[PDB]
């Protein structure tokens, strides 16, 4: 939900006996298939833009710029990880292609299928289709009653 | 284990960093000793 | 290690040329203690007691007595890690740039690793001194575009719950009004049982220039500086008073005791600049190096710092 | 939470002994007697320093912030780990600082517990309502 | 820490320190209160006074317009000293208690401004003029507020006969229960200041 | 020129560590990554700190010159006068640094486009201004921008 | 390794020191006990419930 | 205990020991003991189930 | 813990265990996949078969 790691603890020990379908957790930060030649930036975080499209947000001028969840014509990058202690968000610029699990809008998530074109909304959530090239590679997976994640590949601007 | 000692031969980067920190601490101590308000 | 790492050897050889930070003059030797933590937080616990209501008179039958309450305060000090990157010439490429007078490329502003590291370390130490003094990190004289730091990271100038006095714009050139504000702040200061300690006052060049005028016909012998020293001695029990001038401060006067019980600096042992093992190499003559440093660790008690700001409106 | 001083930036000065008791972390009562009835109950929400009411649902009944006819008692302490609250029954008098609806409460004013368990003018307000947080007002009230 | 619970030793030490502070405040001011405004004072029995509320003493007031005029303050102080009546025990050391603001004003050079003399020295000389060149002691207390108190340190004029249990003392009664929380009680005795009439001078500087 | 070499008779006092980076000689970018692509190209004119377009024609290899718009190819961040070469960050690579602005009308939060002279002018979009336009000398204005591509 | 019980050493009933005494012959006593401390790995317990509807 | 194997025998099959055993066998197959399978097992049953066994 | 970062030795041990599990699955079945459904199979070379296929 609002935390990459589960906020509550657990009363059970993991079996760790199977190897299939174990990467669906929300704490799976970063990309599924990553290159060593990827440019990675870090920014101050406004809100929780984790696993969402991030856009630049400024202030009066007393403080430095930061990144907040958003998209459309103001999209700047995609957030893949967050350090909570320092309040820092890891950003992959839109000029660098990314492939991984991203938050999907809970509206028509069943209609999302591999090969369906996606775009970022005003809240940084992926939605089925403008100006950004993003393609779904799997189907929506439900983590919470309002939280859905989809494997997507974003490869620049249209 | 400080860079001031010439006989100190570092082995790795961790020892080098520890020697740098010890040198900084010794330099601060020496400055405070030399200071006459 | 020195046989295989030229950069480490150069850093070891050139580390002695870096001057000591000027922030050491603002604290006593016992007021500074190192902590072994690169990035994180340190927690301190203090206990306090208070009286809930007026005391109860013991008369006739009584079992409803006024209570004394207790509280536990926790102070968390945050330590942050920051890094800088600088370019320099490759070690094997120096001989192609060794001029008769110097080594390096003037046209492209390329320097040997030793000189580049020395200059970068000096700049980082200046930034650290500014952060320690003011509580803010910025590279602009305007003071805007500050880096968003973590909570509970304050300097001597922006520490909350301290005595703050303001001198009006119309009285910016009136030493009598400035000293009246200083007297008000000193009276509002609360040192408790730790009064028998030296005091430190830091002023800007304008205040330093104004302090040497005769006290006010004006006094022939005594000066405003002497009057201020006597006034501070009155509250510190005739202990030492050290006056310093810093170009970083602008129209601001800072007064605080040099006692470790009231104010203490617990910086990280890696606070000062330290080279990084990673060096960016390529097929060209230009390489890149990284310097790490740590910020944070100032602790103070409430109502023990006097900050006078002279508005220049 | 119950103790807002855990998130402190600097050490406090303990030299002064006046104006030191009116705080959110001052649990219990200003005056307490040995022969006082205290009951521990599971709670839902944040009923600290507020009037509590019993809600019956299967689990045992739970206390939550409330007032009016439903008013069952006043919560004076909370154990967060056990999620329990210490409550003085309404049949027992209590003197201490309680949450007020606003700052309009003044001395010699009879008060009633509202839906949120805060005291509001029409159980006698002994002192004036003092602001602690942005939306937190504490008033010393002798409940009987 | 979460429940604000301490061992008995630390709890008793803190409570004793607070009670000692309250006792000192009562001894100095003649009143018992826990508010900085001085309101909600505990009602006390008659013949229970402090150095600041003792009846039949000399009271002087410096006007608000002269709040920053040490010349006027010293004029009022001299008037009070003249009105002082020490009788045949005048040859005795004297004690003065001032607030930090008054001390900061006193450490000013004496006044065009003069040199080699201070207002504190002038006050010491003036007090010596009436005490027959005896010792004069000056103390600063934050409990005072725009008040200057002058009184001789003579047992024949002012005497403190406090109870032997004035300082905090634990009570044998300890409340116990089935839980881990216990309760303890501390007792202290107040009262016992005697002074002869018209021997304490108090000067109050008005603000409003 | 990027580094005008002139001899002086007295040393210039340089001790303040603030407001010392906004200058015409400061090449590169404020923030740089090891994985940034840099290409050296022959240049004509002086496209330093400007948007560069690739001009293709004794036949010679294509060069780069100050320009922008639909012909925009990259940004020139450093120049070598002796070799007559320019280091260029391609438009496909994001860049953050001080670039030449047409005038002082550019302010914070302004979307900027590279004009035909390679200068950033207010409104496809190419950059977002981070600071106000600052006059280094005469009519030379430098503005901090974060280039992200073309809309 | 799969299922473990780490109970408190005071889990079983233990008398309390506090005893209530009055002028009458009735006294009161208290007993303390601790609950909790069962750990089990996932998918290692089979629970078969037979519906009685 | 959550995240464990739970089987339910239908109300109409409460008297069918074969159906109960089928449900138990399904649960046993769904069990995952991992590499610690070589261990003694414990079964607790109600008196009615003991009578039916 | 907050960032799920491990020492190299432990990370290598866990990764090797997962890879050996995948290798055993491939040897037994003739297919390589990371899904319980068995879909999204990696395409393999000819003359590469398991005991089941």
């Amino acid at each position: 939900a609002l935390m990459k790691n589960p906020q509550q603890d657990s009363g059970l020990l993991s079996n760790s006996i199977d190897f299939r379908d174990q990467n669906l957790i929300f704490s799976n930060s970063g990309g599924v298939c990553t290159s060593s030649k990827d440019k990675i930036e870090n920014y101050p975080a406004k809100g929780y833009p984790y696993k969402r499209g991030v856009k630049l947000s400024f202030g009066d001028g007393t403080t430095e710029l930061e990144v907040e969840a958003g998209g459309g014509d103001d999209l700047y990058g995609v957030c893949s990880d967050i350090d909570e202690f320092s309040g820092m968000a890891t950003v992959i610029p839109i000029t660098n292609n990314f492939t991984g699990y991203l938050t999907l809008k809970k509206d028509g998530q069943n209609g999302v299928n591999p090969g369906d074109k996606l775009n970022f909304n005003q809240h940084g959530e992926l939605e089925k289709v403008k100006s950004v090239n993003a393609i779904a590679l799997s189907k929506a997976h439900k983590l919470t009653e309002d939280l859905f994640i989809v494997l997507a590949s974003v490869f620049g601007n249209r | 284990a400080s860079l001031l000692d010439s006989n100190f031969v570092p082995i790795n980067f961790t020892e080098f960093v520890q020697a740098i920190s010890n040198t900084y601490k010794q330099r601060r101590i020496q400055f405070y000793e030399n200071l006459k308000r | 290690l020195f046989d295989e790492n030229y950069y480490a050897k150069a850093v070891a050889n050139i580390i002695g040329e870096v001057k000591d930070p000027i922030m050491y003059k603002w604290f006593s030797p016992d007021q500074i203690e190192d902590v072994d933590l690169q990035m994180g937080y340190q927690k301190t616990v203090k206990w306090d007691a208070f009286l809930n209501a007026n005391p109860t008179t013991i008369a006739n039958e009584v079992n409803t007595i006024s209570t004394i309450g207790f509280s536990s305060e926790v102070v968390r000090l945050n330590y942050l890690k920051l890094q800088y990157k600088f370019r320099h010439l490759k070690q094997t490429s120096e001989k192609f740039y060794t001029s008769d007078s110097y080594i390096g490329d003037i046209n492209n502003n390329l320097l040997p690793f030793a000189q580049a590291y020395k200059l970068a370390s000096s700049e980082i130490i200046k930034l650290i001194n500014h952060f320690v003094l003011t509580g803010t990190v910025s590279i602009q004289k305007d003071g805007k575009n500050q880096k968003r730091l973590l909570p509970n990271m304050y300097g001597l100038l922006n520490m909350p719950e301290q005595i703050k006095e303001e001198v009006a714009s119309g009285d910016k050139d009136k030493m009598d009004k400035i000293f009246e504000k200083i007297e008000a702040g000193l009276s509002k200061l609360e040192l408790g049982d730790e009064f028998s300690t030296p005091m430190m006052v830091i002023v800007d060049p304008a205040t330093s220039l104004k302090l040497v005028k005769p006290y006010a016909a004006a006094s022939s012998c005594e000066k405003w500086e002497d009057v201020l020293i006597q006034t501070i001695k009155a509250i510190n029990n005739r202990e030492d008073v050290y006056i310093e001038t810093s170009n970083l401060l602008k129209h601001k006067i800072l007064i605080y005791p040099l006692n470790s019980e009231l104010i203490k600096f617990k910086p990280s042992k890696y606070m000062l600049p330290t080279p990084n093992e990673q060096v960016d190499k390529d097929s060209t003559d230009v390489a890149h190096s990284y310097i790490d440093f740590v910020l944070g660790g100032l602790l103070a008690t409430r109502k023990t710092i006097l900050q006078v700001n002279i508005k220049q409106s | 939470m119950k103790n807002p001083q855990h998130d402190a930036s600097l050490l406090s000065n303990s030299n002064e002994f006046r104006d030191k008791n009116v705080e959110f972390f001052a649990s219990g009562g200003t005056r307490t007697s040995k022969f006082d009835k205290l009951e521990n109950h599971p709670f839902l929400g944040y009923p600290y320093k507020r009037g509590v009411k019993r809600v019956i649902q299967h689990y045992e009944p739970h206390v939550e912030a409330g007032g009016g006819e439903d008013l069952y008692g006043i919560c004076i302490d909370i154990d967060e780990f056990s999620k329990t609250a210490t409550i003085v029954p309404i049949t027992n008098n209590f003197e201490g600082y309680l949450v007020a609806k606003d700052s309009t409460v003044k001395v010699k004013d009879k008060l009633i517990f509202n839906k949120d368990g805060a005291l509001e003018k029409v159980a006698t307000a002994l002192t004036d309502a003092k602001q602690i947080s942005n939306e937190v007002y504490l008033v010393k009230v002798a409940v009987f």
